[PDB]
């Protein structure tokens, strides 16, 4: 045999809170958009924003 | 992930209303004038009493 794959589940948020003013999680899908320290582009949805 | 979700508390509540406590303001307000009046003139009707 050879390995050829990676592949990702996308069901929602194990939910938590915290009542910080800066966490931000998106129920349902959608995707946030992030710059680097060269403005590459990357998406995440990890919301623990500072 | 594969979610259910708990429960969460919507903040608090109070029982008030502004327009019952305006009508018990105009109320008050004629209530102690009358009532201060009335009981300064019995102070002189006890004067004149005897």
């Amino acid at each position: 045999v050879k390995v050829a794959g990676i592949t990702q589940d996308f069901t929602d948020g194990t939910t938590t809170n915290t009542g910080r003013g800066l966490d931000v999680a998106i129920s349902q899908n959608g995707f946030f958009r992030l710059v680097d320290s060269n403005g590459s582009v990357f998406y995440s949805r990890n919301g623990q924003f500072k | 992930g594969w979610i259910g979700n708990g429960v969460y508390v919507s903040g608090v509540q109070r029982e008030y209303d502004a327009f019952i406590t305006n009508q018990l303001r105009g109320a008050q307000n004629q209530s102690s004038g009358l009532t201060t009046r009335y009981e300064q003139m019995s102070k002189i009707d006890n004067l004149l009493a005897d």
